[PDB]
RNA sequence: CCGAGGGUAGGGCCCGUGACUGGGGCGAAGUCGUAACAAGGUAGCUGUACCGGAAGGUGCGGCUGGAU
RNA sequence: UGGGAGAGGGUGGUGGAAUUCCCGGAGUAGCGGUGAAAUGCGCAGAUACCGGGAGGAACGCCGAUGGCGAAGGCAGCCACCUGGUCCACCCGUGACGCUGAGGCGCGAAAGCGUGGGGAGCAAACCGGAUUAGAUACCCGGGUAGUCCACGCCCUAAACG
RNA sequence: CGAUGUCGGCUCGUCGCAUCCUGGGGCUGAAGAAGGUCCCAAGGGUUGGGCUGUUCGCCCAUUAAAGCGGCACGCGAGCUG
RNA sequence: GAAUGCCGGCAUGAGUAACGAUAAAGAGGGUGAGAAUCCCUCUCGCCGUAAGCCCAAGGGUUCCUACGCAAUGGUCGUCAGCGUAGGGUUAGGCGGGACCUAAGGUGAAGCCGAAAGGCGUAGCCGAAGGGCAGCCGGUUAAUAUUCCGGCCCUUCCCGCAGGUGCGAUGGGGGGACGCUCUAGGCUAGGGGGACCGGAGCCAUGGACGAGCCCGGCCAGAAGCGCAGGGUGGGAGGUAGGCAAAUCCGCCUCCCAACAAGCUCUGCGUGGUGGGGAAGCCCGGGUGACAACCCCCCGAAGCCAGGGAGCCAAGAAAAGCCUCUAAGCACAACCUGCGGGAACCCGUACCGCAAACCGACACAGGUGGGCGGGUGCAAGAGCACUCAGGCGCGCGGGAGAACCCUCGCCAAGGAACUCUGCAAGUUGGCCCCGUAACUUCGGGAGAAGGGGUGCUCCCUGGGGUGAUGAGCCCCGGGGAGCCGCAGUGAACAGGCUCUGGCGACUGUUUACCAAAAACACAGCUCUCUGCGAACUCGUAAGAGGAGGUAUAGGGAGCGACGCUUGCCCGGUGCCGGAAGGUCAAGGGGAGGGGUGCAAGCCCCGAACCGAAGCCCCGGUGAACGGCGGCCGUAACUAUAACGGUCCUAAGGUAGCGAAAUUCCUUGUCGGGUAAGUUCCGACCUGCACGAAAAGCGUAACGACCGGAGCGCUGUCUCGGCGAGGGACCCGGUGAAAUUGAACUGGCCGUGAAGAUGCGGCCUACCCGUGGCAGGACGAAAAGACCCCGUGGAGCUUUACUGCAGCC
RNA sequence: GAGCUAGCCCUGGCCAGGGUGAAGCUGGGGUGAGACCCAGUGGAGGCCCGAACCGGUGGGGGAUGCAAACCCCUCGGAUGA
């Protein structure tokens, strides 16, 4: 896990790469890939609305199955585990015993050639999906719908998970990957097990070039700009921020909470995030 | 060095052409004004 | 051909020396405190960590070479 | 060969007590702390009481002058994996032994790297005291760390 | 202010004399030698370097001496920058 | 009569600068009124990874021929891309369209917006991407994969025969894919031949030779041959591929498996069709029944959708194949053969340039392919040269100063200078050898040296072929020869020690700054639970993201190492259901106006009443801040120590005369003969200091310092030489500027710096080459400065408002 | 008005030749098994020389220019941001 390199270039001594040892197939299922339109951070008006984006490697988008309740009771074999460049997690190729082929994000521990299934009567096993109400209290879980039949929304990234803390009426209590305590409907589906590829955070990009490969263009500090461009612009020589540190758009960027106060989901957020 | 005029027939007709003008209000008012001024030609000549 | 050596170039070892800087030994009666020897007035010693004008203090574990 | 004792080690799981916190209830004028106090906490409803929930660390009684380990060291309980040792029978090998410069491995605490974890405790730091002073002992706070995994550190009143 | 280019250097000189040297002098607390001071005198001469943008200044090695000033702090339609 | 007025005309500078790469010219013979300039020949130089050839843009008759020379052409002109006229561009296969999709554009549906309009699924458009059928040669003054010749092929229609469950905008397969490295076999291309064909040639001392010179092929249908690519067979089940499905997917079983078979390409051969040199003679004729053979090298191209590895994970749709739906099975589809049908547009010429973009026939700019040979290690580098193309559209002289580009230099050798600026030196390859330090890779081309040609002899292996010869590729040893010198010409690091800044590769002020600046991996803080936060938009809608806290936004800091202390009093931000203030609204004690009165109408206290602010806490890798005075030790000196005032707290580690130090060239040491710079120290740090990070740091740097070595024209201190200019002659012929000018020096005066006034001195009239002191020379209505109640960018706890948010 | 310039999207193209020799793989040594070491193979890299190409460091020229940014000598990078 995490391959290092000898320092034979300046950049190599810090660059690290994934071990890729869990991957078993190196080309995607043609039936489940579709072209991925690179935006470069521009919208239908043409304007950059997310700065510092563009120019990374071309990608194909693997269609992933965030529902899984559309095939209740139909077991599937884990055919392969594959690379997905659209996400931090690895994906698992499923061959359903009724013929259909799908991708799911690969939980940790999932091995090729094993049965998985979804439904209220499913066993509590790494890779199975159930409504949250049918999962024992205290089990880690991932790919969690935030509302019934609306799609898996929570605990998607590599290594993430969500622990079930308790039950209350139609609602179970989840500890999200951020540490927030939240109520999620018991009818929402979830997949027992944490998402795999936990060493994804120990990867060291080693040089600027790798960031460019990922479609990340160089970020330029407000302190480097001019007053026309940024609150931190200007100064003779260097200059401390000389005001509360602000975004390019004036609003303060140290501690200022921005969650909408009257947002209706607040009635279901038990505790804001930790740390 | 590389100068500002780099002719390109597709570009010329797609940018200043008759069909480009008629598509927007400002383009139609150009044509109205040029037609009123008596301009022999309302749009750049590009041989296509 | 070899050849004393001369020469150019780059290494190794040792000795002397250097603005300044580090502590050390030693030197009857200078200054600050009082850490240790009595339970030495916070039992002491301890490896380490961090701190403090200075002896020292404190955490963590260890020893009795600790009184009662 | 057949037995026996044991906190010997490693892995996964797990059980209750207590502390802190959070939510609900009930209740009101103080609580806390000391040699005595103050800082601090409390009518913005604390402390004391009940129910609930979260989380970490440590395992009371048994417990001992006890047991095991080469040493460091090892204590809730369950299971897996594994080390050492003792005894009986007197069956096998037939001196195959003792030690051990180098080597290699192990090695309390503290400390270090990358992640995680964080209740309690607590270097540093802050405050209240004491005091001539108090960079201390006492008190209220309190961050590393204390905990887990992996990788280094290799020291000790590592002592009989 | 419908523009008189601003330091220093380089190059090229030219002038003044309140003279650094060389020539002539008087006084000397001028024995000699060598000095001090003042007078006359502008003919000629008045070095090579280290440092600094430097002018100046300090220092090295010399020297008969290593003079002081003016010429838009001489000289950028001559150069340097 | 003046407006740096406006329009025009004509002057001045002036026969002046220049006439656009220094690749280069000369003579003869032509034509003509006229010739350095046009034509022809011979000689000379120049490009030759082009300065040659073929495409694509863009240009649009500039192409060909005839007739011209007014203007255009930097001179000339008989010439021309100029003027006039006539001619010239031929395709089912090349390119595009009647085929397909990409971004994007458009857009029935739907959504949104005062209007105009903005979105938007399908669908439509959109190509240098996918798909699709022509190759060799001949012919014209000018077109040719287009005309013609030879050999091939595609689609549509109809027919005939055979076969089959046929049938699609519907399902599926396929199309269909990255980067780096890469195998086998070929081909393009090239090298060689003592073999084959050829008009000849023997010089000038030798050669009648295994002599010189020239050439030795291109295309090709079926078949065959070599080399590859693609591809399991069959059956049973089947809930999935939005109806069906015999297909596809999933499952089971049987047999084949590195073959084979089928299928498709490439290369070879291939019936036949072409081509065919030098030389000689007038583009052609001959050569010539031309020959058309062997060997070697060999692609980056072909087989290809091959193989391997790697992470950053690598379009779509149609053609095509298959499956079935309605339907239809007299049909329809497939297969084979035959006849018939096959439209629109481009096609000239230029295309690294005199035809494109730069006002010019402009030393600049412009995408793709081919780009021969020899040698130098290789190569597209460099020198020469082939095919081919040019001698750059002013020339002839002269042989000054001076300028440019270049060569050399006695002795010295950085003494030059802000600075070794510049120019030397070094320089490729092989081998020997190589330091501190280091993150263990590096530093390293360290530094420093040796070798390098040619001949003869002996020999090792490789490729091809066959194992041999031959060619060809890497070497090894020994003896020699020559020169001043052997990468003999061309192309080809000067080196070292020590600081500063930044880790680094990168990036930037197009046109004065390439850096220490920006970026950067990495660290931290912070926001964000997803209809996310944030961004653009009135909105719809997008982006974020078809992502989900190991994620996405914002901010500082900026690899790595060791680290980042104290202050929450002020500002920000975060938390706080109490309290205080607080708007509309609720409330209506209590008044008022009016009317005869019911009534109508107006004012209006208490009290209830958000956010915000007050208030209570928190918070620094939030904005920020991190003291003063006096005294004291048994010599002096200095204060471990104490006293006191203030604060929210009084700067911790580490650094320090520094990219920071005013006094300052601080002081001491080092280096030097001498050192305001440099390096090392010290510490009264005017005014370092810890993520506007602090102290280090190997490696890196066209960054900025200091030193040394090497070597020099930088210098003492200049000299000579070359060429292109300057100069003279012929041709063409500008420019800024210009009140008019008959335009001297001194000392004065004058608005204070006089050719122009005074006095004096000096001076015959006009040029040409030179130098720049003056004409307060030219240029720009000073860019500094002030002034204007002139303007603009920027800031903020200036005013006021608006978005946004509450 | 993005036919210049800037960023992004889509689809194509280009980058001679020569150096260095990462991981892995193999064999060998080592050990209880390991780590590990040696050789070979291998061919990594915002690696090195150097064109084409992209630039524009220093100097000189040019300055009514060949050119409203050029010429010469030199120089940065050149499988990648
Ligand atoms: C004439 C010389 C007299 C001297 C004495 O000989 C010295 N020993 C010294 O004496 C000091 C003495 O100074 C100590 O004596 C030692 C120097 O000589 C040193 O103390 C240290 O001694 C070390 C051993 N040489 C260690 O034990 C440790 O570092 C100290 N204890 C000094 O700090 C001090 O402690 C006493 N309070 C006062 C006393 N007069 O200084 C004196 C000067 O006046
Ligand atoms: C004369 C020759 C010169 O001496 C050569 N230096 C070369 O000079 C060219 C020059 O060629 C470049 O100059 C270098 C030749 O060695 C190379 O550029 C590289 O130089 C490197 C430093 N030696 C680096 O700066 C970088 O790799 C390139 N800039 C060449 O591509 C070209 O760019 C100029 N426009 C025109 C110039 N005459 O070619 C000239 C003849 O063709
Ligand atoms: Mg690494
Ligand atoms: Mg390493
Ligand atoms: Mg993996
Ligand atoms: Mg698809
Ligand atoms: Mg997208
Ligand atoms: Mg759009
Ligand atoms: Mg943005
Ligand atoms: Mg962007
Ligand atoms: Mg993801
Ligand atoms: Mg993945
Ligand atoms: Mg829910
Ligand atoms: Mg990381
Ligand atoms: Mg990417
Ligand atoms: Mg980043
Ligand atoms: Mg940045
Ligand atoms: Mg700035
Ligand atoms: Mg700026
Ligand atoms: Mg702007
Ligand atoms: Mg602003
Ligand atoms: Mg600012
Ligand atoms: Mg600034
Ligand atoms: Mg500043
Ligand atoms: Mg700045
Ligand atoms: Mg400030
Ligand atoms: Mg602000
Ligand atoms: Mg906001
Ligand atoms: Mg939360
Ligand atoms: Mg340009
Ligand atoms: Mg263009
Ligand atoms: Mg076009
Ligand atoms: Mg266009
Ligand atoms: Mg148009
Ligand atoms: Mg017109
Ligand atoms: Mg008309
Ligand atoms: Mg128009
Ligand atoms: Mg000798
Ligand atoms: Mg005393
Ligand atoms: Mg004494
Ligand atoms: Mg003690
Ligand atoms: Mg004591
Ligand atoms: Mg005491
Ligand atoms: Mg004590
Ligand atoms: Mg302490
Ligand atoms: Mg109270
Ligand atoms: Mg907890
Ligand atoms: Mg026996
Ligand atoms: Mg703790
Ligand atoms: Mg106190
Ligand atoms: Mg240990
Ligand atoms: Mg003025
Ligand atoms: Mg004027
Ligand atoms: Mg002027
Ligand atoms: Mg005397
Ligand atoms: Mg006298
Ligand atoms: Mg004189
Ligand atoms: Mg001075
Ligand atoms: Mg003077
Ligand atoms: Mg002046
Ligand atoms: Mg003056
Ligand atoms: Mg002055
Ligand atoms: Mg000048
Ligand atoms: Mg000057
Ligand atoms: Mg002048
Ligand atoms: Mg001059
Ligand atoms: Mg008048
Ligand atoms: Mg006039
Ligand atoms: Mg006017
Ligand atoms: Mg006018
Ligand atoms: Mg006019
Ligand atoms: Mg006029
Ligand atoms: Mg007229
Ligand atoms: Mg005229
Ligand atoms: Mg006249
Ligand atoms: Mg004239
Ligand atoms: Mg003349
Ligand atoms: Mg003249
Ligand atoms: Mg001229
Ligand atoms: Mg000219
Ligand atoms: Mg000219
Ligand atoms: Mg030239
Ligand atoms: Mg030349
Ligand atoms: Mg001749
Ligand atoms: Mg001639
Ligand atoms: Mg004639
Ligand atoms: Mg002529
Ligand atoms: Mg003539
Ligand atoms: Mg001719
Ligand atoms: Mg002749
Ligand atoms: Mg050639
Ligand atoms: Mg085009
Ligand atoms: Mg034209
Ligand atoms: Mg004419
Ligand atoms: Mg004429
Ligand atoms: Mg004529
Ligand atoms: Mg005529
Ligand atoms: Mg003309
Ligand atoms: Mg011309
Ligand atoms: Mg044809
Ligand atoms: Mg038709
Ligand atoms: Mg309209
Ligand atoms: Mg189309
Ligand atoms: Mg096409
Ligand atoms: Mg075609
Ligand atoms: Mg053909
Ligand atoms: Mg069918
Ligand atoms: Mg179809
Ligand atoms: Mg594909
Ligand atoms: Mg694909
Ligand atoms: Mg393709
Ligand atoms: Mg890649
Ligand atoms: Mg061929
Ligand atoms: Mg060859
Ligand atoms: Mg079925
Ligand atoms: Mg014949
Ligand atoms: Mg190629
Ligand atoms: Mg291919
Ligand atoms: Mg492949
Ligand atoms: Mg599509
Ligand atoms: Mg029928
Ligand atoms: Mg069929
Ligand atoms: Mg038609
Ligand atoms: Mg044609
Ligand atoms: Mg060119
Ligand atoms: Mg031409
Ligand atoms: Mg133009
Ligand atoms: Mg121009
Ligand atoms: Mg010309
Ligand atoms: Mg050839
Ligand atoms: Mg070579
Ligand atoms: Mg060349
Ligand atoms: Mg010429
Ligand atoms: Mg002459
Ligand atoms: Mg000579
Ligand atoms: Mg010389
Ligand atoms: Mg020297
Ligand atoms: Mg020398
Ligand atoms: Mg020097
Ligand atoms: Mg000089
Ligand atoms: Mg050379
Ligand atoms: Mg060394
Ligand atoms: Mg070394
Ligand atoms: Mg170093
Ligand atoms: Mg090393
Ligand atoms: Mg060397
Ligand atoms: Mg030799
Ligand atoms: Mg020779
Ligand atoms: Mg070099
Ligand atoms: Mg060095
Ligand atoms: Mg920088
Ligand atoms: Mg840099
Ligand atoms: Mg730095
Ligand atoms: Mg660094
Ligand atoms: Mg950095
Ligand atoms: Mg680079
Ligand atoms: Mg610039
Ligand atoms: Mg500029
Ligand atoms: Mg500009
Ligand atoms: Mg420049
Ligand atoms: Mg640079
Ligand atoms: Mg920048
Ligand atoms: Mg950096
Ligand atoms: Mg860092
Ligand atoms: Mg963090
Ligand atoms: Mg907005
Ligand atoms: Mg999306
Ligand atoms: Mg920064
Ligand atoms: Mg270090
Ligand atoms: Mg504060
Ligand atoms: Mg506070
Ligand atoms: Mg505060
Ligand atoms: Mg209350
Ligand atoms: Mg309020
Ligand atoms: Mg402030
Ligand atoms: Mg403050
Ligand atoms: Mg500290
Ligand atoms: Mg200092
Ligand atoms: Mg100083
Ligand atoms: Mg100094
Ligand atoms: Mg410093
Ligand atoms: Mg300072
Ligand atoms: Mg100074
Ligand atoms: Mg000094
Ligand atoms: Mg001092
Ligand atoms: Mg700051
Ligand atoms: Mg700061
Ligand atoms: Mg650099
Ligand atoms: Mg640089
Ligand atoms: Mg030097
Ligand atoms: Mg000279
Ligand atoms: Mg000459
Ligand atoms: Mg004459
Ligand atoms: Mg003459
Ligand atoms: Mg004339
Ligand atoms: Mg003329
Ligand atoms: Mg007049
Ligand atoms: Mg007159
Ligand atoms: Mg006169
Ligand atoms: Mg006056
Ligand atoms: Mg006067
Ligand atoms: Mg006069
Ligand atoms: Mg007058
Ligand atoms: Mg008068
Ligand atoms: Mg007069
Ligand atoms: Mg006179
Ligand atoms: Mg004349
Ligand atoms: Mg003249
Ligand atoms: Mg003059
Ligand atoms: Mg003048
Ligand atoms: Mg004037
Ligand atoms: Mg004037
Ligand atoms: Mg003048
Ligand atoms: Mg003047
Ligand atoms: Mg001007
Ligand atoms: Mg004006
Ligand atoms: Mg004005
Ligand atoms: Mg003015
Ligand atoms: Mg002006
Ligand atoms: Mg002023
Ligand atoms: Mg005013
Ligand atoms: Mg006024
Ligand atoms: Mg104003
Ligand atoms: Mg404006
Ligand atoms: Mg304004
Ligand atoms: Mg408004
Ligand atoms: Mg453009
Ligand atoms: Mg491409
Ligand atoms: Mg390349
Ligand atoms: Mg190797
Ligand atoms: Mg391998
Ligand atoms: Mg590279
Ligand atoms: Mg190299
Ligand atoms: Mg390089
Ligand atoms: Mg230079
Ligand atoms: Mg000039
Ligand atoms: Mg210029
Ligand atoms: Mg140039
Ligand atoms: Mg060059
Ligand atoms: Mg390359």
């Amino acid at each position: 896990a995490v391959k290092k390199f000898k320092p034979y270039t300046p950049s190599r001594r810090f660059m690290t790469v994934a071990d890729f040892s869990e991957i078993t197939k190196t080309e995607p299922e043609k039936s489940l890939v579709k072209p991925l339109k690179k935006t470069g951070g521009r919208n239908n008006q043409g304007r950059i609305t997310v700065r510092f984006r563009g120019g990374g490697h071309k990608r194909l988008y693997r269609i992933i199955d965030f529902k899984r309740w559309d095939k209740v009771g139909i077991p599937a074999k884990v055919a392969a585990i594959e690379y997905d460049p659209n996400r931090s997690a690895r994906i698992a190729l499923l061959h359903y015993v009724d013929g259909e082929k799908r991708y799911i994000i690969a939980p940790d521990g999932l091995q090729v050639g094993q049965q998985v299934v979804a439904g209220p009567d499913a066993p509590i096993q790494v890779g199975n999906a159930l409504p949250l109400r049918f999962i024992p209290v205290g089990t880690v879980v991932h790919a969690v719908e935030l509302e019934p039949k609306k799609g898996a929304k929570l605990a998607r990234a590599a290594g993430t998970s969500a622990q079930i803390q308790g039950r209350e009426g139609d609602y179970v209590i989840l500890r999200l990957p951020s540490g927030e305590l939240r109520k999620v409907h018991g009818e929402c589906y979830a997949t027992v097990g944490a998402v795999g590829n936990a060493d994804h955070k120990n990867i060291v990009l080693g040089k600027a070039g790798r960031s460019r490969w990922l479609g990340r263009r160089p970020h330029v500090r407000g302190a480097a700009m001019n007053p026309v461009d940024h609150p931190h612009g200007g100064g003779e020589g260097r200059a401390p921020r000389g005001r509360p540190p602000a975004s390019p758009w004036g609003w303060q960027t140290k501690g200022l909470k921005t969650r909408k106060r009257r947002k209706p989901s607040s009635r279901f957020i038990i505790a804001r995030r930790k740390k | 060095m590389k100068r500002t005029w780099q002719p390109n027939r597709r570009k010329r007709a797609k940018t200043h052409g008759f069909r480009a003008r008629m598509r927007t209000p400002g383009g139609r008012k150009v044509l109205k004004r040029r037609r009123q001024k008596g301009r022999w030609r309302l749009t750049p000549a590009v041989r296509k």
